[PDB]
């Protein structure tokens, strides 16, 4: 499993921004795949993720309907679309890819993560 | 530290993981691959704000305390930072007392996604055990 993120930058607030999500070999059993973040001074925390099954589960309640997260198969390419985006949300941003397990997303894979700063 | 497939097998081995509870020392042996991919440091911070520590990938939610995980009921009565030993004694025996609830390795989100039902006696194929 292979996970290269690319699309980070620094914007002011109320814009927004793509990021993409380039992965080889999620193609296992019950796979899940999805984004994290972590601001500076925070834990790391789940943002979204989508499922083998198409489902989309949220884990930060402040991103839901602003941060949007699709799929495209012929370029084996996820994204997370940030809209509206506001000085909180200036975080590393991870790609990651795990097991479902219950509505949660066992974590085992990750990117390289990429930086997103608001002003 | 980073171990080899069968170097793993033998330090499980001596801690009596071979056939524990009916377990074979395969299934062992799979479920780290996938779960660590026999990485004693790996830690993976999961969706529910849980974290899964050490080679046998042990829950900050249920079996051991990292002190960052609310509702921790740390049924192995340990610090998870203990689980990141070069030596697997802590963890092997953890997964003891996991195993023996009554989920049997289903406990293990990999494990069960990617080696039950399958020939995990290959993983322990050429080994000097």
């Amino acid at each position: 499993v292979q996970l290269v993120e690319s699309g980070g930058g620094s914007v002011q607030a109320g814009e927004s921004l793509r990021l993409s999500c380039a992965a080889s070999g999620v193609t296992y059993k019950n796979y899940c795949i999805g984004w994290f973040r972590q601001a500076p001074g925070k834990d790391r925390e789940g943002v979204v993720f989508i499922n083998s099954d198409g489902g989309i589960t949220y884990y930060a309640d402040s991103v839901k309907g602003r941060f949007t997260i699709s799929q495209d198969n012929a370029k084996n390419t996820v994204y997370l679309q940030m809209n509206s985006l506001k000085p909180e949300d200036t975080a590393s941003y991870y790609c990651a890819a795990g097991y479902r397990n219950y509505g949660q997303c066992a974590t085992r894979y990750w990117g390289q993560g990429t930086q997103v700063t608001v002003s | 530290k980073v171990f080899g497939r069968c170097e793993l097998a033998a330090a499980m081995k001596r801690h009596g993981l071979d056939n524990y509870r009916g377990y074979s020392l395969g299934n062992w042996v799979c479920a780290a691959k996938f779960e660590s991919n026999f990485n004693t440091q790996a830690t993976n911070r999961n969706t529910d704000g849980s974290t899964d520590y050490g080679i046998l990938q042990i829950n900050s939610r249920w079996w051991c305390n990292d002190g960052r995980t609310p509702g921790s009921r740390n049924l192995c009565n340990i610090p998870c930072s203990a689980l990141l030993s070069s030596d697997i004694t802590a963890s092997v025996n953890c997964a003891k007392k996991i195993v023996s609830d009554g989920n049997g390795m289903n406990a293990w989100v990999a494990w069960r996604n990617r080696c039950k039902g399958t020939d995990v006696q290959a993983w322990i194929r050429g080994c000097r055990l």
